[PDB]
């Protein structure tokens, strides 16, 4: 319906990764670097027409793109392409390695120990990755 | 562990 506050704290933590001088800005280069790192995988016409609709973007247009982004996507689509972009190298599978870069992208400090627990709770097969089906599995819930 | 992730869809 409408963004959570746990989802807008989430969305600006990882805006502000990219607004160095706190100014509540970002560069447009910078929305598709910030779209990926909250799940989005924008193609490249996506982001032209997200940028055209408003050379920075400031926080509330971000978050106000965000919410229609979250509110008007499929939800099946959504986990699709959260999953494409956490599998950064397109294997089929979002290794360890992987997902502590997702979790860094985010503004976390999760231990590596963390991100294995991460792993364990979602690989079902027990081969130590996570497949776009035990993704789902997670993100359906 | 995963409510970071989940938040990034809707349901
Ligand atoms: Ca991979
Ligand atoms: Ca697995």
């Amino acid at each position: 319906d409408q963004l959570t506050e746990e989802q807008i704290a989430e969305f600006k933590e990882a805006f502000s990764l990219f607004d160095k001088d706190g100014d509540g800005t970002i560069t447009t280069k910078e929305l598709g670097t910030v779209m990926r790192s909250l799940g989005q995988n924008p193609t490249e016409a996506e982001l032209q027409d997200m940028i055209n609709e408003v050379g920075t973007i400031d926080f509330p247009e971000f978050l106000t793109m965000m919410a229609r982004k979250m509110k008007d996507t499929d939800s099946e689509e959504e986990i699709r392409e959260a999953f494409r972009v956490f599998d950064k190298d397109g294997n089929g599978y979002i290794s360890a390695a992987e997902l502590r870069h997702v979790m860094t992208n985010l503004g976390e400090k999760l231990t590596d120990e963390e991100v294995d627990e991460m792993i364990r709770e979602a690989d079902i097969d027990g081969d130590g990755q996570v497949n776009y089906e035990e993704f789902v599995q997670m993100m359906t819930a | 562990a995963w409510a970071s992730l989940k938040r990034l869809v809707t349901r």
